[PDB]
């Protein structure tokens, strides 16, 4: 459900070692593996809410999982363990019957034809439990999941062609993205891109045909207007892109020579998202002086009628510094509110990038100017974006109006929340602002953890209200109050469960998590003489699991947000840890300093709760080596281990030219 | 000439393992005394939890106050004057110490304030609103009024008349702050209240207070990318509690990063600092990579209405891990100056600088230009300065502490009369106020002592008939 | 196995380990003991034995570890098998005809269920069920009723605590909804609710279930800081009610803390218009 | 760590005892383990019979780990055991352990002489 909720973009490489590693690390048969991974892909489709996020729900729960299990049975027999899961799935009645009642289809008809044409499940078996689910079943608008699985062809057909601009013909183009620009299309598009993960590609390709279009070259009135089209839908595509599906797919992190493409810049330096905020005095915001005063001319004189060949980069680099001067001119009291209105006339007239940028620009600004001067900038902001403009409009202007009505929503909701204002554009953002205003985090966090407890599994939102706490908070305060939170459970079951769906809630990022984790919630409580009151044997076995499934997953080696976070801070751990392969990589002197530390525990004197705590670390952490973490161990430590009370032996041996004759010393003396 | 005085360190607190290292803190009151924290794990957390107190008089005892905090302690601050100490940590815990049957060996606390799950960045006192200006070219005009000038700014919060009212404030890691106030019985009245509704990472905090009753709040997110955003803060007790009215001043942006050659380095934010308390018109900031670092100064004078500007950048320094104010509050007229360069008299125009090295540098306040170094033959994680600034205490990453002799000259010879001069006039503002004179001891030479004496006779006589009567116990 | 595990239970949590692998005899004698293969005893009265000197929520020995706690466990199954499936929501309809089923007793102490033996139960049996007499009490001429379900014989004198607790709470919460609009309804269902609310009060306290200073002390700290004054004169009403009741029976303290409870309720300097 | 009681009374016995600590078990503690060997020129090889030392040695006694499998299978070795079990039900209560290794020394020359 993680994996689906957020990264539906991301490779699924990751995604299928990631589901190895936790099969490899708790024993789990295959048909229960198959079963809970279709029981939660159909559980988050149903609770998903209506918009754009249940097409992409859609889109990954039938197009993405088969390519996951095709990867499974690669690298892994399997066809009777599918077709077991399958059978204990069709059980399922009402779960199945409300998931076919919300999309309005038999999707289980279509899912199980989906598999057949990957070849996971025999064409008998999938006759028979189609038969089966037909029986069970007995007791004009197409369906989103024809529309995707139809649609999916058309969106690698549309990759194909494109490339050559449909043999230059800019009539086509103009048709062909009218046609994508319908109801929906363009959503559908998407979605079936980023579950095949080819978006990179459809991205770069926009681009470069916008880069193309933007220069332009003469031509008459009527294409000029087609040129003028091309880059502002090219304009609005990369826009809803950049906004929808992050700022990972437009940007290529792989670029040769100066010839950056322009619209990268702007994307990096001009658009307000969810983790930058920008500065109105960057050197990127000062182009020239003669450029901006020829728009700000032609902008009072007239419709533009230039649109022939305008070098639209450098007009959108000068709306800045244009509508700079007219901002200023205005609070100088020198211009009057119908020339503003015929300003914004122009603007909204003919093309709607300027107006998007002009948006953009003033935020900017306004961001960091003060409470009593910013209620005169707004006023002109809504009337940039007020009622659809008539009489000026070329063709498709419905979905236009609607797309950018969209951007500037989601463009303008942070400051629009700041003060007491709203515009009414017209839900597109059910997960924004969830946590309450005023009352202290700790609260919240109790309150939701314990939920989920209850509950017994986790939900998209409270995914989302816990990546927010942990980026407020910091990774210390999440994990330390999570785990002072775990020994308060004097039941195995609920603290077992708790350090199941801790797990899964700490693998938003590992590394951080398992670094902060043994380096000081660990040693913390394992040092203090007032601390193991509390590591009785149920939390303490749970947590022993938890930290060594932690420390050997991180071993052996996930969000925009956590990535900003982690490349933000600097960390000397050097002085962190002195240390009385490499030694220059945090976690080998972390687990260096565990088993130091965890050697000393146990061949010290007066010993307590802590030495069967350390004596169930080393044991979980031989029962669920395969034979990697036991490098670091100390020698002496195999020796103390008999003394404190075989197989626990050998595995830890690692074969090491020292271990063989240790080995044999310590297992020839019991 | 810039000097070691003593250094303090003691047995067995050393060669401590499986220690990951953590923030200290440092306070030095009115009087001569040290309070403190230091990192031991020495066989039991408490020892890191304990607050140490010393006397400069005799540094080899200390006294050690176990208090019942649950996590590491943040901040360390004293009153005007130097008979309670605030406390806080994570967690909440603020907790108001009291000296015990007037014993600076015992203390007790029973007055405290608490906000769950909330680690605190900031904490102040607050304001009485009285402060002077010194005038080093009137220090000959033997009058004590004529020398130490009253500057009136008003006080905070002024219940039945001109009496202040006494408490604290405080801001939590998110836009979270807190305000208490002290009845004059036991009662406390505590409000907590939201900056802003834009809530998000505050990872340093600074408060400062300006003439009028208005608290400036600055908050930091330190990823050195984002502006610092400024708040105007009012405290208004109508009848039940203290309400509090905020609002959003203009924010700046950090510098070194258009360039445009190199905006890779300094990529945090480690220091943000007032440079100077009810002196809310300059602020300090210091970034720092993971080799070098950059310290620059900010103001909002006039010329939108309010900008900030540019004052001084230094050329490269090396990791930054402690910074000092200074605590004299010097005139600053532009007639100072000279007379203040002329002679050599330089107690309240440095600001102290500690690096990962073992080298400590004296900076000009104004312009940032370095004019004293000194080199320990480690590096100092917290220190601090004195009312005089004579002496600065520091604490390395070990078990030691270090007491250091700065001199006004800073090794520029001069005469015995502007010596004289300079420590008559020292020790007259300790006359006029009720603090202590160690520092001002620590550089008198043995040669001097009897023309100071005469001289201090003949200052002690010629006043007013009423300055007399109430400074023979002090003159003595 | 009584004395045996009392006896263990003497052991300091912390002692030294040259001696543990001495002290495990005992372990190994429990670990014979609680075998369910050798059949030395029914494992219920094991089991019922441990419950004894374990109650749920503390943790059982360092030294006897896993052994014991495992044990409960294997008894969850049958715990599952005596439960009445949603227990907590069940709710009846009120009536003063007496005849009271055994169902719907509570436990007077700390009002939870009457549950059969020492077996570990759910946890959602152990917490107090504060609904269901939160819903009886709202009901009108739910008189006898609540003494019925709470054990009360309303002859001899009890003062019971957690009867005073749950009307202030009732108290506080009709405050709230009195706070809440009273603009779409010229009666909003309050004056009836009030009048009960009082009837009730004005029954329970005559008795002597609960105490007047107590519960006015209560109501200050329950209403200390929570700003809410809309209906502040309904429960003035409520506490003319209790003053002008039993003026004659009682001393005059019993009523003193009304005075501040007026300030409080009352902050003004300006005269109040009639 | 060894109390300096063991240390003096190890310093202090007959050249026919080479006693030494244990290569296993714990050490560094109240209660130590030793392992004996015998070198007598005029008597057989026997078991090490191990001692094992509580902690404060003086005011009580030392406890001998009898190893019942290692003195079986040969009639001279189990009337060894049985003379050793004899004697040590002779001994009287705050013995200490030279008095116990002058005692399987005897043991052993007795049952030796028995023997032929």
């Amino acid at each position: 459900l993680l994996e689906g909720t957020m990264n539906l973009t991301g490779e699924t490489q990751s995604l299928v070692e990631q589901l190895t590693m936790v099969k490899r690390m708790q024993h789990i048969p295959t048909p229960l593996f198959v079963l809970e991974i279709w029981k939660a892909c159909f559980v988050g489709l149903i609770e998903s809410p209506e918009g754009t996020e249940e097409l992409k729900w859609t889109a990954f729960t039938f197009l993405k999982i088969p390519q996951v299990l095709v990867k499974l049975k690669k690298y892994s027999d399997f066809t009777e363990d599918v077709n077991c899961a399958f059978e204990f799935l069709l059980k399922l009645t009402p779960l199945l019957d409300k998931a076919d009642q919300r999309c309005n289809c038999d999707c289980t008809n279509f899912l199980l034809q989906e598999c057949g044409k990957q070849g996971l499940l025999s064409e008998a078996s999938v006759n028979n439990l189609m038969a089966k689910r037909k029986a069970d079943r007995e007791h004009n608008i197409q369906p989103n999941i024809q529309l995707i699985l139809r649609a999916e062809p058309t969106v690698t057909n549309i990759l194909k062609t494109m490339d050559a601009d449909h043999s230059k013909s800019p009539e086509g183009l103009l048709g062909v993205l009218g046609h994508m620009l319908s109801g929906k299309s363009l959503d559908l598009l998407l979605a079936a891109a980023a579950a095949t993960g080819k978006l990179k590609s459809f991205a770069r390709k926009f681009i470069n045909l916008n880069e193309f279009t933007t220069y332009g070259s003469e031509e008459s009135t009527k294409p000029a207007s087609v040129r003028a089209l091309l880059f502002d839908i090219s304009f609005l595509m990369l826009c809803h892109v950049a906004q929808t599906y992050g700022s990972e797919v437009i940007l290529s992190e792989s670029r040769t020579g100066a010839e950056v493409p322009f619209f990268e810049t702007w994307m990096q330096t001009c658009m307000p998202e969810e983790g930058k905020i920008l500065n109105p005095d960057h050197p990127c915001f000062r182009p020239d002086s003669t450029k901006v005063e020829s728009l700000v001319a032609l902008l009072n004189n007239s419709s533009e009628m230039k649109l022939v060949q305008m070098k639209w980069h450098e007009a959108c680099l000068s709306i800045s510094a244009a509508i700079l001067e007219i901002l200023n001119a205005w609070e100088n009291g020198v211009l009057a509110f119908e020339s503003i209105q015929k300003i914004t006339d122009n603007i909204k007239g003919k093309v709607c990038s300027l107006a998007v940028c002009a948006v953009a620009w003033l935020v900017a600004h306004v961001r960091m100017l003060g409470l009593d001067e910013r209620e005169k900038s707004l006023q002109m902001i809504r009337q940039l974006a007020g009622p659809l403009f008539s009489e000026n409009t070329l063709q498709f202007y419905n979905e236009r109006v609607v797309i950018m009505n969209s951007i500037l929503e989601r463009m303008c909701a942070d400051v629009l929340q700041q003060t007491a204002t709203q515009i009414k554009f017209p839900d597109t953002m059910p997960y924004w602002n969830l946590l309450p205003p005023k009352r202290p985090i700790k609260e919240v966090l109790t309150d939701i953890f314990a939920k989920v407890l209850e509950k017994g599994w986790v939900d998209s939102r409270s995914i989302h209200i816990f990546d927010t706490l942990l980026h407020m908070g910091g990774v210390y305060w999440f994990c330390n109050n999570l785990i002072k939170e775990l020994l308060k459970e004097t039941r195995k079951e609920h603290t077992l469960r708790a350090v199941e769906l801790l797990y899964s809630i700490f693998c938003l990022d590992m590394q951080q998590v398992t670094l902060v984790l043994l380096g000081h919630i660990l040693p913390g409580l394992l040092t203090d003489s007032s601390k193991w009151h509390s590591l009785m044997d149920p939390p303490g076995t749970a947590l022993a699991k938890l930290a060594v499934w932690c420390a050997l997953s991180s071993y052996s080696s996930a969000s925009t947000r956590q990535k900003k976070r982690h490349r933000e801070d600097i960390e000397d751990y050097i002085s962190l840890f002195p240390l009385d392969v490499n030694m220059r990589d945090p976690l080998n002197r972390v687990l260096a300093n565990l088993f130091l530390l965890i050697s000393s525990i146990l061949g010290s004197r007066t010993a307590g709760p802590h030495t069967q705590f350390v004596q169930w670390f080393m044991e979980e952490c031989v029962d669920c080596l395969e034979q990697s973490v036991l490098q670091f161990m100390p020698f002496t430590t195999v020796s103390e281990l008999v003394k404190v009370s075989k197989v626990v032996l050998a595995i830890t041996d690692l074969s090491l030219p020292l271990g063989r004759q240790v080995a044999a010393k310590a297992i020839a003396a019991l | 000439m810039m000097d070691l005085a003593y250094v303090c360190e003691w047995e067995k607190w050393s060669k401590s393992t499986h220690c990951p290292s953590v923030p200290l803190a440092c306070a030095w009151s009115c009087r001569n005394l040290i309070a403190f924290t230091m990192d031991l794990r020495s066989d039991d957390q408490d020892l890191t939890r304990m607050i140490h107190i010393l006397d400069t008089e005799h540094p080899w005892d200390l006294h050690s106050i176990p208090s019942e905090h649950h996590e590491a302690i943040t901040c360390l601050e004293w009153d005007q004057s130097g008979s309670r100490l605030l406390s806080a940590d994570a967690d909440g815990q603020i907790k108001c110490w009291s000296m015990a049957d007037h014993l600076a060996n015992s203390w007790e606390s029973s007055v405290g304030s608490l906000v769950e799950g909330d680690p605190i960045v900031a904490l102040s006192w607050l304001h009485n609103g009285v402060k002077l200006a010194l005038h080093v070219e009137k220090s000959g005009a033997s009058s004590f009024g004529e020398k130490f000038s009253r500057v009136k700014f008003s006080p905070s919060l002024t219940l039945f008349g001109g009496k202040p009212m006494e408490g604290w404030i405080a801001v939590t890691v998110s836009g979270l702050v807190t305000v208490s106030l002290l009845k004059p019985s036991g009662q406390v009245l505590t409000s907590t209240e939201s900056l802003c509704r834009l809530r998000g990472r505050v990872a340093l905090a600074d408060i400062a207070f300006t003439g009028g009753g208005n608290i400036v709040v600055a908050t930091a997110d330190g990823s050195s990318a984002s502006p610092v955003q400024f708040y105007k803060v009012c405290v208004s007790v109508v009848s039940e509690k203290c309400r509090i009215d905020t609002e959003i001043l203009p924010s700046l942006f950090m510098r070194c990063t258009t360039d445009l050659n190199r905006k890779d380095k300094f990529p945090a934010i480690t220091h943000l600092k007032f440079l100077a308390r009810d002196m809310s018109e300059q602020v300090l900031l210091c970034a720092s990579s993971q080799t070098s670092s950059i310290v620059e100064c900010w103001s909002l004078r006039k010329e939108t209405i309010l900008k900030w500007r540019i004052l001084s950048a230094t050329n490269d320094l090396d990791r930054v891990s402690a910074v000092a104010l200074p605590k004299l509050p010097i005139s600053l007229t532009n007639t100072d100056l000279k007379v203040a360069s002329d002679t050599q008299f330089y107690p309240g125009l440095g600001l102290a600088l500690a690096f990962h090295d073992g080298s400590v540098h004296i900076v000009h306040r104004l312009s940032l230009q370095t004019m004293a170094v000194f080199y320990s033959s480690v590096h100092l994680k917290a220190m601090q300065l004195s009312w005089t600034s004579l002496a600065l205490v520091g604490i390395d990453s070990h078990g030691k502490l270090s007491v250091l002799r700065l001199s006004p000259s800073m090794g520029h010879p001069l005469e015995v009369g502007l010596a004289l001069r300079h420590l008559l006039f020292l020790l007259e503002y300790c006359m006029v106020t009720g603090y202590d004179w160690w520092d001002i001891l620590l550089h008198v030479q043995p040669s001097m002592v009897q023309s100071l004496v005469e001289k201090l006779h003949e200052e002690y006589t010629r006043q007013t008939a009423a300055l007399q009567q109430v400074l023979s116990t002090r003159i003595l | 196995l009584k004395v045996i595990l009392e006896k263990i239970l003497t052991i300091p949590n912390t002692v030294s380990s040259a001696v543990v692998q001495q002290l495990l005899a005992a372990r190994e004698v429990i670990a014979y003991i609680l075998e369910r293969n050798a059949c030395l005893l029914p494992a219920y009265f094991a089991v019922t034995e441990i419950r004894k000197l374990y109650p749920e929520g503390k943790l059982p020995h360092w030294l006897l570890g896993n052994l014991v706690s495992d044990f409960v466990d294997t008894f969850r199954p049958t715990a599952r098998i005596n439960s009445i499936c949603g227990r907590c929501s069940l709710l009846p309809v009120v009536n003063n005809s007496g005849a009271i089923c055994n169902s719907w007793k509570l436990d007077p102490a700390t009002l939870r269920f009457p549950l059969k033996g020492l077996l570990p139960y759910d946890k959602d049996l152990f917490e107090p069920q504060t609904a269901l007499l939160r819903y009886v009490l709202e009901q009108p001429y739910s008189r006898d009723m609540v003494c019925n379900m709470l054990g009360l014989n309303k002859q001899h004198k009890q003062r019971c605590p957690v009867l005073e607790d749950q009307l202030v709470d009732l108290v506080v919460y009709a405050m709230e909804r009195s706070e809440t609009e009273e603009k779409f309804d010229d009666g909003g269902t309050s004056q009836l609710l009030w009048q009960h609310l009082s009837s009730q009060l004005i029954f329970f306290v005559l008795f002597q279930f609960a105490s007047f200073p107590h519960m006015v002390l209560s109501l200050h700290q329950k209403l200390a800081g929570r700003g809410l004054i809309k209906g502040r004169d309904h429960l003035m009403w409520v506490l003319l009610q209790f003053i002008s009741g039993s003026i004659q029976k009682n001393a005059l303290a019993d009523f003193l803390p009304v005075m501040k409870l007026f300030d409080l309720l009352y902050p003004e300097k300006e005269y109040i218009p009639v | 760590s060894i109390p300096s009681v063991l240390q003096g009374e190890v310093a202090r016995l007959d050249p026919k005892f080479l006693v030494n600590l244990d290569p296993s078990h714990c050490s560094n503690n109240g209660t130590v383990h030793l392992i004996c060997k015998l070198d007598d020129k005029d008597l057989p090889s026997v078991p090490p019979l191990e001692l094992s030392v509580p902690a404060d040695y003086p005011a009580q006694s030392p406890l001998w780990i009898d190893r019942q499998w290692q003195y079986d299978a040969n009639p001279f070795l189990q009337s060894v055991h049985r003379c050793m079990t004899s004697r040590l039900l002779q001994l009287p209560d705050k013995h200490s352990v030279t008095a116990l290794l002058n005692t399987w020394a005897q043991s052993v020359h007795q049952a030796c002489l028995s023997a032929a």
